[PDB]
């Protein structure tokens, strides 16, 4: 005599909530997915948006390039 | 029936700030009733940040616990106008160890004024019917819309990009011709037919090639950090970028300043909020001053409930919580309590904006619990009222529901009652 | 894993099919050797999986089904029968251990 | 087996459908006003609509508010989220107090997202990479080996420097995904085992079905994990993402746009209809801990439109603000917040009521207990504390053991509590000594 | 002659707890003497631990200075077992500028929770006859050989890589797993090293092994909760637990790992053991570690704690207002307090004959007099170290048996701490901040 | 300076390629070179900062930066 498990309790406790899926499904948890696949999930956000006047004159590197230079 | 990410508030409940050409203030309008005088000068307020002719003023907001001042605080925001700089800050949120209150408060000074740049691209949308390409590689697509149908040469950055991210005949995407990434928008209805079948968007309609004038907006803390860090992105995003030398901060104030003398942008005065300032610093208290004497500075409005307190950091009792330096530096608008009249049509709306049916003697019942408690206690009663009628099975709430929510919450007082009876068995009483 | 240090043939009687699969995916990782016995492979393979039972190596375990393996013939080396679950039927069970 | 927990026996509020407080329901006993209150409570949050509501529970230390806040958790159920958080806790030397109490909310709420993944695994039976002028790598060949069959497909420079990354070599199984573009490696095949009698690449059996499987996958995640991840790139298949998941993970502060910046994303995920949002629920405990400038920060956190529902537990009366140094609130929470919570009455267990306690807990244990020594704990209980009698059921049961009787008695709860000091006792003994302190 | 890095100590005498199998305190066992109620408690709290059902409970103990609060918890500790975890811990340690105290205390009651798992593998040890090696993939063959049986093995390119990155050449006994990969050399044979090239390398020599070239071998460990916390945590940490640089980890991540813990549980291939967590000197914590102590106490993996509090009526730190220990009402009502007797005049001499036999130093029956009424007037400690440095002047004077002349040349030599308040009182007019 | 800066492609060549990705912009008017004069002020806080520490801004480029 062999007692049940988690799987087997949750798959048969919870299906009554074909009939002949349960007496297949009482040995073992074949109706039911024991093993699947899992990966993590991925999220992308939208990249950021920098106006061109922005990049032109937005660094102070350009301004002071000439100052960097007399700093070097 | 979806649950948005925003639900209702004790600000929510109104839109808006009712006003008239002449400011006289409706009994009820925009969903606030009463404060004729409160609402008129922050009306006041709201035409001269609207008119942004000068810069660096402060007005302070005063009133007693449970006047609504931050209610017509927030409904001054939501009347304020999209595309508007505007921050909301705590007197306790400047408090960091990653940066310093100096630095913060600053930091929300800057986040506060904004600029506005027009520029002007030429980007291609539109429906692509076929695409080939020989493999230097050359290949050449087709650009159909409804009004025109073109066809295109690629160079090899073109095709480089196309061999990136392939796409099928007759699916409608927008070509940028700056930089170079290629966008699907969607599928066409007839074109998609015979996936993963994400989603349709119809075929575009007018000029293929359009050159656009796009409008944005960039907050100087935003550039500060951009030139600051390597990238500014992941430096504002990650939260790492602190202690940000001053003196590049002067350089960009001088740019922009010479911006300005070119005229090709301009700079929009922010709306800079602060919350429960009875308690802060002498330090920013301090620097609030210089702050606001500085040229370009944000037009801020601060809030503060309590009465005459011990300042923090020192022994000294200051009146409104605040020092007489920065008292006189702004000026106090005092809000009056709410009328008994107005407690019920508060109630009232309460009722159309939660979606409760309830009778007259509960307004009734309830307005004496305006009159005995604030009405902040009633406004919570009568959330958990509705759900009690509901297990009544009643099709409108009733006083006896309304004694059985009132006999399952107790006001602050009567707990204190009782704790003053179960306070000898309570821990350092 | 009792019956390794004793070493004698076990044979898996299993009603469903899926079952039977999930047992010869499952033993195939344990780097036991054995064979499946249904009704899906012709009379040919599975009469060279019965010719080859006789000095069988490293297959120490035999799957049978109900009816497939309660065919008829015979497993000579077979000792330990071990059942999955009842097949629902009377006499099923000496009728599959007769093999 | 399961560890015994103190709140383990408390199964829930444990009240009818009129939603009354049975006397004795759920592992409860008294409390009928706090239990039927929180009737209402567990109806708002599973209603869903209102937010920005805070629920203070008031009353002396033992009375159970602890185990009506886990109560209250085993009732919602599993699907909806119960942060517990303590007052010390927000306490953190590499982030603000205020950092801490913004992220659990965000923590709070939790996030349905199901998301439809397309799937190339099996064999690699061939890889080479194209080569094109600029010696750089434009394209790669890589053919794929299945039971079911064989296809080519081409792939990017960057999987191929993560499949390089992962030293994928041919005769290998791979799993390689399309929208989040990372690759793994299941392990070499089991048909080349043979040729080596010792290896020390462990081997997988061949998978089975179609190269390209889309499939949808249904996770729960929570705001607080989707803050975190845009936050700081720890994944990712750059280089960069690979030394800053080789560097430390310190705390750092999420700034504003970030957080509007996700409530836009899982706006339109909501516009979509494919992410299901939940609402969870804040446990504060020990709230008398928590700063001033934490209750001045609750301020705006509590009228937030996008605030979870937070309970709050308070065990004690009038007492000093913390920071203040003066001032003295009543239950150790200024005016301005606890004008804004609701405060819930709870009322001291009776005589009566205690003997049930120490019986359902001396049943929870395991424990056999005789009438006579249930009515004498009972009666010590209520001549010092009911926690005193429940610390005192499991040490008697082991000198029942010891002694070999089956049941506790008189003697074993007389010898035990011989044994243990009360605080009252322990308290008035320390009077005499005191000056040898 | 050799010393170990253990030296004598106060409380490292004592072997165990002394008890029963009745659990019955005894009056002299294992090191201990007297004190039979706390005795008694602490075979009550030793059978709990290694009864285990029972998780979050919180057990005092006070009492008088020199009442031997310690020497019952170290006397519970070596009576423990060491296959039992163990963990002593005090309250300034949990204090850190890195990290927070309540991530402290987090770390103390997972690190209290003991693992353990085992590990079956498959292993081969022999002696190597020959190594060979084709490069063009390098495919190459390794002979081994023993005593019983001598086999040839054919070996892959990681197999290769890993033993030409270990520099294994032919005549080294090596050990190489299978199913790890791993390969490590013991060292070579007498025989087959016997005759080497001109370098002439001398290093170690291992006989040939016998029986089975691949055998199965069982290794069992133990890993604690805070140990894969901060594994799993940083992300290949594993220099970061030497390191301690990690801190502050997330809850989520702890929570997962308590998750799959209870599935390696529900599993079976890992096993749970309860642990004791011992804290000296609690009045000093801060009451915000109590408040969160007393909640985070009723967590399922909370293991049983033991405290121990020196004085009574002290206010807490952080607080104006004075409690009993120095600890709140919630957690002093919330664990249970075991209450130590000052010792009498019998048992310290017993206690001050356990000494001779620890120490090896034999002392005279006219000792026992003075120095046990130095016992009553002084601290017991102070007998203590009266008897180590009366057996230091003992062997200056070269005698077997402890003379009193010698107990008061010490005696002469060291004073009492009262003896230097009332100089200090005399000079205290000089010595500075007075 | 000695610094190098690139505008963008000729107008002229713009018509050969239907689709290109580099942009576009006339020929600029006035002469190819420019005699001005420039006094540039500099703190020494700026100095001692950039000397201070490795400025490492050589180069955005580098991945290690
Ligand atoms: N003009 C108004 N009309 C209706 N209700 C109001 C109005 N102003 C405030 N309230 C009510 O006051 C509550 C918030 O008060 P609050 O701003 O906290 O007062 P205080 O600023 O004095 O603390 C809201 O729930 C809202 O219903
Ligand atoms: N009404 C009740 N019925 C059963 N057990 C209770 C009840 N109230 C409290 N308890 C038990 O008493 C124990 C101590 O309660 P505690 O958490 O100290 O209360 P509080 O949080 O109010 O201080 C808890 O483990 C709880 O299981
Ligand atoms: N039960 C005991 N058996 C033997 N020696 C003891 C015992 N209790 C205390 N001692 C001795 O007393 C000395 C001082 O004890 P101490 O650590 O001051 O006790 P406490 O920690 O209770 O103040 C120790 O060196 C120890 O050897």
């Amino acid at each position: 005599y062999c007692q049940l498990t988690s799987r087997q309790k949750l798959l048969y406790q919870a299906l009554k909530n074909l009939v002949m899926q349960f007496r297949k499904v009482c040995n073992h948890p074949e109706l039911f997915e024991r093993q699947e696949t899992w990966s993590p999930f991925h999220i992308s956000l939208k990249p950021y948006h920098i106006s061109k006047f922005i990049y032109r004159h937005g660094q102070i590197r350009v301004f002071n390039h000439s100052r960097d230079r007399w700093l070097r | 029936d979806v649950t948005r990410i925003e639900r209702i508030g004790a600000h929510s409940h109104i839109r808006g700030l009712g006003l008239d050409d002449a400011l006289e203030p409706r009994q009820a309008s925009q969903g606030m009733v009463g404060q004729l005088a409160a609402r008129r000068a922050a009306g006041v307020v709201l035409e001269m940040i609207r008119e942004g002719k000068i810069a660096g003023r402060a007005v302070l907001i005063a009133g007693q616990p449970g006047t609504g001042k931050t209610a017509i605080a927030m409904g001054m925001a939501q009347a304020l106008g999209p595309d508007t700089p505007f921050t909301a800050i705590a007197g306790s949120e400047i408090f960091s160890l990653e940066m310093s209150k100096t630095e913060a408060l600053t930091q929300a000074f800057r986040r506060s004024i904004g600029v506005r740049i027009k520029e002007e691209t030429e980007i291609i949308e539109g429906e692509v019917v076929e695409i080939q390409i020989d493999r230097s590689k050359v290949g050449k697509l087709t650009l159909k819309t409804t009004e025109m149908e073109t066809i295109y040469d690629l160079g090899t950055k073109m095709i480089e990009s196309l061999t990136k991210d392939k796409v099928q005949a007759g699916d409608v995407i927008t070509i940028d011709k700056a930089t170079g990434k290629i966008s699907k928008l969607g599928r066409s209805f007839t074109r998609a037919r015979d996936g993963s079948q994400t989603k349709f968007v119809q075929c575009p309609d007018g000029e293929l090639q359009k050159r656009k004038e796009v409008v944005h907006t960039v907050s100087l803390h935003e550039i500060d950090v951009i030139n600051s860090r390597t990238q500014g992105f992941l430096a504002l995003f990650s939260g790492d970028t602190g202690e940000i030398k001053s003196e590049v901060r002067e350089q960009i104030n001088a740019k922009v300043a010479e911006w300005r003398e070119e005229g090709k942008a301009e700079i929009i005065p922010g709306v800079l909020f602060i919350d429960e300032v009875h308690m802060l610093d002498i330090e920013s208290f301090s620097f609030l001053n210089r702050a606001l004497e500085s040229d370009m500075a944000p037009v801020l409005i601060m809030a503060t409930n309590r009465g005459i307190t011990r300042i923090r950091g020192t022994s000294y009792q200051s009146p409104h919580g605040i020092p007489i330096d920065l008292l006189d530096r702004l000026l106090i608008v005092s809000t009056t309590p709410y009328s008994e009249k107005d407690t019920k049509q508060i109630l009232r709306i309460r009722c159309e904006e939660e979606d409760v049916e309830m009778s007259e003697d509960a307004y009734t019942v309830l307005t004496r619990i305006g009159l005995e408690t604030s009405l902040r206690y009633a406004i919570q009663l009568i959330t958990a009222a509705s759900l009690v009628c509901r297990k009544r099975k009643g099709t409108e709430v009733q006083v006896d529901d309304i004694k059985r929510v009132y006999s399952l919450f107790l006001d602050e007082s009567r707990s204190t009652q009782y704790m003053k009876e179960y306070q000898d068995a309570f821990l350092f009483n | 894993t009792r019956l390794k240090s004793q070493g004698h043939r076990v044979l898996i009687y299993s009603q469903m099919t899926r079952m039977i699969d999930l047992l010869e995916e499952y033993m195939v990782y344990r780097k036991h050797t054995y064979m499946r016995l249904d009704g899906s492979s012709k009379i040919s393979e599975r009469r060279d999986m019965v010719a080859d039972f006789q000095n069988r190596n490293d297959i120490f375990v035999f799957l049978l089904s109900t009816r497939a393996g309660g065919l008829g013939i015979n497993l000579t080396a077979a000792d330990t029968v071990i059942f999955y679950d009842s097949d629902w039927n009377p006499t099923v069970d000496q009728q599959a251990m007769d093999r | 087996t399961q560890r015994i927990a103190s709140h383990s026996h408390v199964k829930g509020l444990g009240l009818d459908e009129s939603g009354l407080a049975k006397q004795a329901a759920s592992g409860l006993v008294g409390q009928e006003n706090a239990r039927e209150a929180c009737g209402v409570i567990v109806e708002l949050i599973k209603s869903k609509k209102m937010a920005g509501r805070a629920v203070l529970l008031a009353g002396p230390p033992g009375t159970g508010k602890t185990a009506l806040a886990l109560a209250i958790a085993q009732e919602l159920g599993s699907k909806v989220p119960f942060c517990p958080m303590v007052g010390s806790e927000v306490y953190s030397t590499e982030i603000k107090k205020t950092e801490v109490l913004m992220e659990n909310f965000r923590r709070a709420i939790g996030l349905r997202i199901k998301e439809t993944k397309e799937v190339y695994e099996g064999e690699v039976t061939e890889l080479t990479p194209c080569e094109t002028e600029n010696k750089t790598i434009s394209h790669v060949i890589i053919g794929l080996k299945t039971a079911k069959g064989t296809k080519q497909l081409k792939l990017d420079p960057s999987i191929f420097e993560s499949l390089q990354k992962e030293r994928v070599e041919a005769g290998d199984v791979i799993y390689i995904e399309a929208n989040s573009g990372a690759v793994k490696r299941q392990g070499r095949c089991d048909t080349y085992a043979t040729e080596f009698d010792l290896e020390a690449e462990e081997y997988v059996p061949l998978p089975k079905g179609d190269v390209h499987k889309k499939k949808e996958i249904i996770q729960d995640v929570t705001l607080h994990d989707l803050d975190v991840a845009n936050a700081r790139p720890q994944g990712g298949q750059d280089i960069l993402s690979m030394m800053g998941q080789l560097m430390k993970p310190k705390k750092t502060e999420i700034t504003d746009k970030l957080r509007g910046e996700i409530n836009k994303v899982v706006n339109k995920y909501i516009d979509q209809g494919i992410a299901e949002l939940v609402p969870g629920v804040l446990f504060v405990d020990e709230v008398h801990m928590l700063d001033i400038e934490c209750f001045t920060y609750l301020h705006r956190a509590l009228e937030s439109s996008i605030a979870p529902i937070v309970i709050f537990a308070s065990n004690r009366g009038n007492c000093v603000i913390r920071g203040t140094e003066d001032i003295t609130s009543p239950h150790g929470i200024p005016l301005d917040l606890l004008d804004r919570v609701m405060i819930i009455r709870t009322m001291l267990y009776t005589p009566q009521e205690m003997k049930q306690i120490i019986k359902i807990r001396a049943q929870t244990e395991g424990i056999n207990i005789s009438e006579e020594a249930l009515n004498h704990l009972g009666e010590i209980g209520t001549k010092t504390t009911l926690r005193y009698s429940v610390q005192l059921l499991t040490p008697a049961n082991l000198l029942a053991k010891i002694n070999g009787k089956d049941s506790i008695e008189k003697e074993h709860v007389e010898e035990i509590s011989e044994l243990f000091y009360d605080a009252k006792s322990s308290a008035k003994i320390l009077a005499d000594q005191q000056d040898k302190y």
